[PDB]
């Protein structure tokens, strides 16, 4: 059980990194912007659930590297174009 | 014994581990099913119980 825990972690760890992993799987929800990640059952159901708790930590972090990506995209010289690069910096 | 060491690990988390317990409210009690085994565990999970109840809300 523990082991099976563990690499569930490190493929909790690529999520958060913005990676596609092994056993989590991404479903496209607007185009994978608001990503609804899906793990497989588990035969422990709790710690699954555990890492329910953390898809969405991976869900707002692929909107906001993908915020900053779509307002350089268009080459805006707004202010806003300035308050990405701190998100930028803060990714 | 181990297993009920890792069990009280997922419902101080959140809810339930192993097994089900179906109890939100007024205690989130632990069932085991099981009738053969020592009296011992059901006040231990009693006490499991008030710290998970306690949690999620």
């Amino acid at each position: 059980l523990p082991s099976q825990e563990t690499c569930l972690v490190e493929d909790l760890l690529y999520i958060l990194i913005g990676v596609d992993g092994r056993y989590i799987s991404v479903q496209p929800l607007v185009g994978r912007q608001s990503r609804s990640f899906s793990v497989e059952q588990n035969l422990d159901s709790s710690v699954k659930e555990l890492v329910n708790r953390i898809l969405p930590v991976a869900t707002n972090y692929s909107t906001v590297t993908r915020f900053v990506e779509e307002n350089s995209s268009f080459e805006y010289g707004q202010v806003n174009h300035a308050l990405g690069a701190a998100m930028r910096t803060l990714g | 014994e181990t297993s009920l060491v890792r069990d009280l690990l997922y419902v101080f988390q959140g809810i339930d581990g192993k097994f089900v317990k179906m109890c939100n409210s007024e205690n989130c009690y632990k069932v085991d099913g099981k009738v053969a085994v020592s009296k011992s565990l059901k006040d231990i999970t009693s006490k499991l119980s008030e710290l998970g109840w306690l949690h999620n809300k």
